């Protein structure tokens, strides 16, 4: 203010800013597929005391000694 | 008896079938006056078009009408046609059937209208739009191979095998003729020499054709730039005044196989063309690469065939032989194939006729475009 | 282990990452690695050159965007690493990676070469306790907690349909098809530079990803909507712009039921769901066909279940009851179905320890995963 | 050298001086040369043949007035020296230009050589410490202490507009045209003509920029003032006698918004505005025309800022908001932002040193640049 006072060439009794005026799922609502609520504490409880027999385990792509089917048993 | 009128964003050819160059080759522009209030002198035309506004460049304000193959102002595109047929060719439009060419995956609205004005302003009896990718194959008298069609509007990679037409694997890139005179400006400006009015666009338009030249190694040829004098050649402009370009004459026409100089944030002309045959079937790759055309006039700088062929095969495998196909007559390439395609028999019943396009209206285009 | 395993889905479109036992996943962000395109003059702008997430999205039009994974395929490792080392940074969980176990989420039938780099990075550039590699349709299932189902999962990079009984997941009745989310926003870019409006810069692509997700409906009978004229819907672009998109609105989605339109020839959504139960044993058919639970974020298209639905009814054998089960949270059913499988004392045994992986290498890996 | 570094503005009408310390420049005074109208023969008249700044204004009417510099580029090189020497005078700053760093303020896209000529004075003919050439819009924002915004700094010379994001200017969405404050000085002394007041010589044409200065207001409409009758208000000269200006004062200025009215063929000074932010990424479009700041001396006209506003808003989109931030220092913001760039140690590793230039090259100061 007392800086812009010194020089000459400034502008007085302007405005500084120039301005506008301040101006101020359809799917998941279908009839054919079912709407399923996820609850992840239920789905817990379901498989909580399922295990798996990861002994003797191969998914891969190896020939050797007839079919293998991965997850044996639990408990 | 037919009529060829190619719509080239930077030169209209137009013609008639069967001859072998088109007749009448302008510059497509309309040149308004630069007008004051002060009363204008005698002679006087409200609106100058191609070769004229060519000759009185100074005041008139050059506006290009098909910007990128789009046509953006009708009533300067309706003038131009109208300049093509009734003063350059000397025919009347309702006698003869007029071939149009469009450039591939344009918007649609382009072909509707331009056929519209054809049938109903002109009054022509069969209007038919073509691909001017499909064209240039003609003049080669090849049917197998891709052509890398780049004008001064836009280039296109159209790859057509045994007369078959892949319509997937067709790529537009934006960057053209225009946008590397546009770049020629600029580093011509940084060089000292500033060229910004319309009309002195078309002088650095000039300066592109003669000089300016692709580099087969870019960083060796600045190099070479820097050290020696010997790529520096001299112009003279419509002035006395002469300029020396310097390096800036390889470094414009390099902004094609590399679009970031341009800052477009694209693929380059050599890398578009590869992208392309990538995406057609694994078979037909081989002729592809084997007959790689290069058509239109931004493929008719010294050595481009050179450098092409350089970028292609360090992209393509090794076993593979690239074959670039570089025609004499490139500029005229689009229009030489219309004058082939109109001239054959069998191409008497693809034409749109009146009463075709009056019963079912401008949207039969679509159906009977290729 | 006390520390809880981190679930990481690795999505083509969107990367989420949580901790196990969250109900959601707390920071999901899109996968992308955005460069300055710009140079920087002045002192205090944007820092780093690497810019990945939420402030990518802030400043996207500064930014070069680059997808490191293309249809279930990391093409670029660096950049996949980048992205990997932001999910531990501070902005998202904030965790070291050594203390807290992995579960990565790649896609059914992908490259073996992808599996074992995907685990070479995050046992030797991240010293990680344990990673396991898991099917997306598996977890799927878990998260709606369901033993028998198919797993129609239409992510953004590809679509697989997974057919799952009791447990057990059939492996040769699998069915992968490329053509997925981000095709459907490619093909709708074509198509929006037919209607004549251009986004050629990889900024403006995720515009067109946006103009998909708010206004796209799949038409239940294709043949009929295409004849009848369309309401021009207007869509407000970032700037302010209106464009009208009409005809494109509809026939770009039609891609995932018709892979022909873009040119690739390999199965339909609805024909890969019914291709993978007719592949499975006469007896599971019925069980399979009432039991579909749809995945991925390119199901949530309007209209997509009831187009799906008339689809497979055709095709399926007559009088048989299909029921298409959707779960609200079709985007993040993927990653939910991984914390409730990390939170189970059975997934302390499915793992593959750093000494395991060290001693046998790739192996042990491809053995314990499926 | 530690010693503080002096900050120097290349303006084309007003060079601004003055150290990095002071708030604003203590030193800042007409850019031209005052030589004896009448060639000096004899003695009794103004001695020493060169008249610079204060001196010059005193003696005005007998002197005969040059310009250095033309459309922000330097033409007479001799007489630049001879005005950056008057710099260093016992009249302005006082001091040793050995001791003391300098900062120069060139315009965007400039030509090269006269940036390597601006060194090689500053380096061989003054013994400097260390230079650096900056653009003018990067500084016009650390005055105002943003990092994003366009700065459309509209000088004496050179009128450009730069977009600047986050601390990244876009080189190619710069504009520059070269109607500026000058040519608005040259067509008001056209129409005052058209008044019946000539102002013929070199020493009346700076009158006619006081009269400019003084008294000329933007008409929001221009067609509702030119059929209003005027108050015709009466400008007092140096000589003491009266000039009635009338209508010529509000059309003068209008050149600016509208260049085609003489007949220039340039954009004009709201369209290049717009330009800018158009030629910019579409996500950066809202965020640019949301942070306007106006620049220069040729801003200060009378209702500049209400016209603007209205001229960007017709050509902008529909329901977008435009804040056009003008300080209230735009005339000395260019260097206030060199002031606040030279005080930082940041501006340290920025500047080439005098051993560097002498090593390196040429190259040295354009590679450092930005
Ligand atoms: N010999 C040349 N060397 C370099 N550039 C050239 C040469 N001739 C023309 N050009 C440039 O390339 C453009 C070629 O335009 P051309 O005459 O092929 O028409 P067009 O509008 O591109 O038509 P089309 O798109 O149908 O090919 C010119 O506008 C010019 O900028
Ligand atoms: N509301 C929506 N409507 C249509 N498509 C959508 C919608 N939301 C997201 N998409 C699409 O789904 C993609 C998200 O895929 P996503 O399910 O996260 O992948 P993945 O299953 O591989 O992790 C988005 O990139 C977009 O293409
Ligand atoms: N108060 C004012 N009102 C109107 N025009 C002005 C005013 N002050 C300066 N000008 C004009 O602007 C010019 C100053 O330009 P300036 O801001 O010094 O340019 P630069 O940014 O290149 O240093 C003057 O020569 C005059 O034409």
């Amino acid at each position: 203010d007392p800086k812009y006072a010194d020089l000459p060439g400034i502008a007085r009794n302007e405005p500084d800013v120039y301005e506008t005026s301040d101006l101020p799922l359809e799917e998941l609502t279908s009839t054919s597929v079912e709407h399923i609520i996820v609850n992840p504490n239920a789905a817990y409880d379901k498989f909580k005391d399922k295990r798996v027999g990861t002994k003797g385990l191969d998914f891969s792509d190896r020939i050797g000694k007839t079919k293998r089917t991965g997850y044996e048993s639990g408990e | 008896a037919a009529l060829v009128v190619d719509n080239g964003s930077g030169m209209c050819k137009a013609g008639f079938a069967g001859d072998d160059a088109p007749r009448a080759v302008f510059p497509s522009i309309v040149g308004r006056p630069r007008h004051q209030g002060v009363m204008v002198g005698m002679g006087q035309k409200d609106s100058y078009v191609g070769d004229e506004a060519q000759s009185k460049r100074g005041i008139l304000t050059l506006k290009y009408p098909i910007e990128h193959g789009i046509v953006t102002n009708w009533d300067d595109m309706e003038k131009i046609w109208h300049h093509t047929f009734y003063n350059e060719l000397r025919v009347a439009p309702e006698e003869h059937p007029v071939l149009l060419t469009e450039a591939p995956l344009n918007p649609k609205a382009n072909r509707e209208k331009m056929t519209q004005i054809m049938f109903e302003t002109f009054n022509t009896p069969a209007m038919y739009v073509a691909i001017q990718a499909v064209l240039s194959l003609y003049a080669s008298g090849r049917t197998t191979g891709i052509v890398m069609d780049s004008g001064d509007g836009v280039t296109h990679t159209v790859p057509i095998y045994e007369g078959y037409a892949l319509p997937h694997a067709i790529l537009r890139l934006d960057l053209a003729g225009r946008d590397l005179t546009d770049y020629l400006m600029k580093i011509l400006t940084e060089r000292g020499y500033s060229f910004t009015t319309t009309a002195e666009r078309e002088i650095v338009r000039d300066i592109k054709e003669k000089l300016c030249y692709v580099a087969l190694d870019f960083e060796q040829e600045m190099a070479t730039a820097a050290s020696s004098s010997s790529l520096e050649k001299s112009y003279e402009l419509p002035d006395g005044q002469v300029i020396t370009i310097g390096n800036e004459r390889f470094r414009c026409p390099e902004a094609l196989f590399q679009p970031s100089f341009l800052g477009m944030e694209s693929c380059g002309i050599h890398e578009t063309t590869f992208n392309s045959i990538m995406k057609c079937d694994v078979d037909i790759r081989k002729d592809l690469y084997a007959n790689t055309v290069l058509s239109g006039g931004t493929t008719m700088y010294p050595g481009i065939a050179d450098r092409m062929q350089k970028e292609i095969t360090a992209l393509a495998p090794s076993t593979m032989k690239i074959k670039i196909i570089a025609p004499p007559e490139r500029k005229y390439s689009v229009w030489i194939g219309g004058s082939i395609l109109a001239s054959l028999s069998t191409f008497q019943q693809m034409w749109i006729s009146k009463q075709e396009y009056d019963e079912s209206g401008p949207s039969i285009v679509h159906r009977k475009c290729f | 282990i006390a520390n809880q395993p981190v679930v990481i889905d690795n999505g083509s479109g969107v990367i989420k990452a949580g901790f196990a036992g969250d109900q959601i996943p707390k920071y999901c962000f899109p996968n992308y690695v955005g460069r300055p395109k710009h140079v920087r003059v002045m002192a205090g702008a944007l820092e780093g050159d690497i810019f990945i997430g939420p402030k990518a999205e802030e400043h996207r039009g500064l930014l070069s965007i680059r997808y490191p994974m293309e249809h279930g395929i990391v093409k670029d490792w660096n950049d996949m690493e980048r992205i990997w080392q932001y999910v531990y940074s501070k902005d998202q969980l904030q965790t070291f990676s050594e203390e807290h176990p992995v579960l990565l989420t790649e896609a059914p039938l992908n490259p073996r070469k992808n599996r074992e780099r995907a685990a070479e990075v995050f046992f030797e550039t991240f010293n990680v306790p344990a990673l396991f590699i898991s099917m997306q349709a598996v977890l799927s299932l878990y998260a709606t907690g369901r033993t028998t189902g198919v797993v129609l999962d239409s992510g953004d990079g590809v679509t697989h349909a997974v057919p799952i009984y009791e447990g057990f997941a059939m492996p040769h009745s699998i069915m992968r098809i490329d053509i997925a989310g981000r095709d459907v926003s490619r093909f709708l870019r074509l198509y929006l530079r037919k209607e004549g409006y251009d986004f050629h810069s990889s900024s403006e692509f995720e515009i067109v990803k946006a103009i998909k997700e708010r206004a796209c409906y799949l038409s239940i009978n294709p043949q009929k909507d295409e004849t009848l004229e369309t309401e021009k819907a207007q869509y407000y672009l970032p700037d302010g712009s209106t464009i009208e998109i009409g005809p494109s609105r509809f026939r770009a989605p039609e891609l995932l039921f018709r892979p022909d339109l873009i040119g690739e020839e390999s199965e339909g959504i609805h024909e890969v769901l019914v291709f993978a139960i007719q592949k499975s044993d006469m007896d599971l058919r019925r069980t399979l066909f009432s039991n579909i639970v749809l995945s991925g974020g390119s199901t949530l298209f309007k209209g997509f279940g009831d187009r799906l639905l008339s689809e497979v009814k055709k095709l399926a054998p007559k009088d048989v009851k299909i029921r298409i089960s959707a779960p609200q949270e079709r985007l993040y059913s993927t990653w939910i179905g991984g914390s409730i499988l990390a939170s189970l004392d059975t997934f302390k045994k499915m793992w593959v320890s750093k000494k395991e992986y060290e001693e046998d290498g790739a192996r042990s890996i491809h053995r314990k995963t499926f």
